[PDB]
């Protein structure tokens, strides 16, 4: 446990709040440029996935013409067509704590081009996984940003806060600390040399009158 | 200081001695909650916590004030009870059963 110093540090300090003032100053609007960025990618994310979603079925459960119980059939009968399951290009990007990693496969997933001649149904109700795959990796990319986004924001307006309501006032009681303590210290300096006059004096006016 | 001191039975009420205490906690741990609320995350606090939360308001604007108007340590207590009341009554661990029983 100790206070501080006694003198000179009340300038250190005072560069102190300088550092702190002038340092959470800027430090808000560090972030609000990242905050700036932030609503186009808001905008952005459902647009083409509410569309195609919706659109992947649309054929896809409705031409069990065959297709549900020679789905069994067809749906052994046209598996696989392309199942790598894989394709990450590991991306790593700017986000706090640790620069997250995000990333994209890029592959097909079936759509008139899928072997031998079969039914004509079968195609395009496998042609569905443009709309809701491919499609769907859209958001794998930008669901992400959603919360990466957080982070940072949350953050960083966290020590904003800290800084703003803690350390400051704190501090600022630092600075007080030191001042008066050094002024009544002051005192100590004119009441000796209070002392002093009084003496050189009195004791002078006896030489010549007395 | 003085306040374990002329209260009790004969003096005034019996219970007052004790429903101190009790509030005395509870209204602290409410304030206590809405600090860290700004920190890691509001709602990542505890959600046992959200009643305490409310609990702090009505004691605050609910309250406190009361304008100029005469009072009474009757009047009064009847409201210092109306405080409790939201709280469950097995969160109340500084008062004895008796007096929870003489009111709710």
């Amino acid at each position: 446990s100790q206070v501080s110093p006694t003198r000179m540090n009340l300038l250190q300090r005072r560069g102190q709040l300088r550092l702190a003032q002038k340092g959470v100053d800027l430090l808000k609007k560090k972030r609000d440029a990242l905050v700036a960025e932030f609503f186009g990618l808001v905008r952005e994310a459902m647009e083409a996935r509410k569309a195609l979603d919706q659109a992947a079925k649309e054929a896809y459960a409705a031409l069990l013409l065959a297709q549900a119980f020679d789905g069994p059939e067809v749906v052994a009968g046209a598996a696989l067509g392309v199942p790598p399951l894989e394709g990450v290009e590991a991306e790593v990007e700017n986000v706090w704590g640790s620069k997250v990693p995000r990333l994209k496969a890029t592959f097909p997933d079936g759509a008139l081009l899928s072997p031998v001649g079969t039914p004509a149904y079968t195609l395009e109700a496998s042609r569905a996984f443009r709309r809701y795959a491919e499609a769907l990796i859209r958001v794998a990319n930008t669901e992400t940003r959603l919360k990466k986004i957080g982070e940072e924001i949350k953050k960083t307006t966290r020590r904003v806060n800290a800084l703003e309501q803690v350390v400051i006032p704190g501090i600022r009681a630092q600075i007080r600390f030191i001042q008066q303590v050094l002024e009544q210290r002051e005192r100590e300096d004119t009441f000796r040399l209070k002392r002093i006059k009084g003496k050189i004096e009195a004791r002078e006016a006896e030489e010549e009158g007395g | 200081r003085l306040m374990n001191n002329g209260v009790g039975k004969g003096k005034t009420r019996e219970d007052h001695k004790q429903v101190s205490d009790q509030l005395y906690s509870a209204y602290a741990n409410g304030v206590d909650i809405r600090k860290l609320v700004a920190i890691i995350g509001e709602d990542a606090l505890t959600e046992n916590d959200r009643r305490y939360l409310q609990f702090a308001d009505a004691f605050e604007r609910f309250f406190i004030n009361q304008g100029q108007q005469n009072r009474s340590i009757e009047e009064s207590l009847q409201i210092a009870w109306a405080l409790l009341s939201m709280l469950p009554q097995g969160e109340l661990k500084r008062i004895s059963k008796d007096h929870i029983g003489k009111y709710y």
